[PDB]
């Protein structure tokens, strides 16, 4: 439930091939950017960093949980369906 | 006369398994109609 890993913007790159090492079966890669992750305070900062480095980018809007109406008393409604059958 | 030396709650010595529910069934004709929530249950 914690939300502390949803505060900052991140930049990541496309995933490329990983293959099995013939000797040990380990996951080999030839992609030098496979583990590169950058943290930014705002979308604008991340976009500016991508442009000056020449990377084409896809920005995705921040998804914020919608505010909800919570009511403990609705659990015992006289005539509504929100009445719970157990606690 | 006035007697304060005997126990006058001896009727329950003759009560049985269905005494309470039989009394509840007898009381039914005196009740007022029950209010309604508008549906058969919270799941309707």
């Amino acid at each position: 439930s914690g939300v502390n890993n949803t505060k900052k913007w991140k930049m990541e790159f496309d995933t490329r091939e990983r293959w099995e090492n013939p000797l040990m079966g380990w996951a080999s890669t030839a992609d030098p950017l496979s583990n590169l992750v950058l943290t930014f305070s705002t979308k604008e900062d991340a976009v500016a960093f991508a442009e000056k480095n020449g990377w084409s980018y896809d920005v995705e809007e921040r998804k914020v949980p919608k505010p909800k109406s919570k009511s403990y008393g609705a659990n015992f409604s006289w005539n509504k369906r929100t009445r719970v059958s157990t606690k | 006369p006035f007697d304060n030396t005997t126990y006058k709650n001896l009727q329950h010595h003759d009560y049985s398994t269905y005494t309470f529910l039989d009394l509840n069934l007898d009381l039914s004709k005196f009740r007022m109609p029950q209010p309604s929530s508008g549906r058969e249950s919270p799941r309707h």
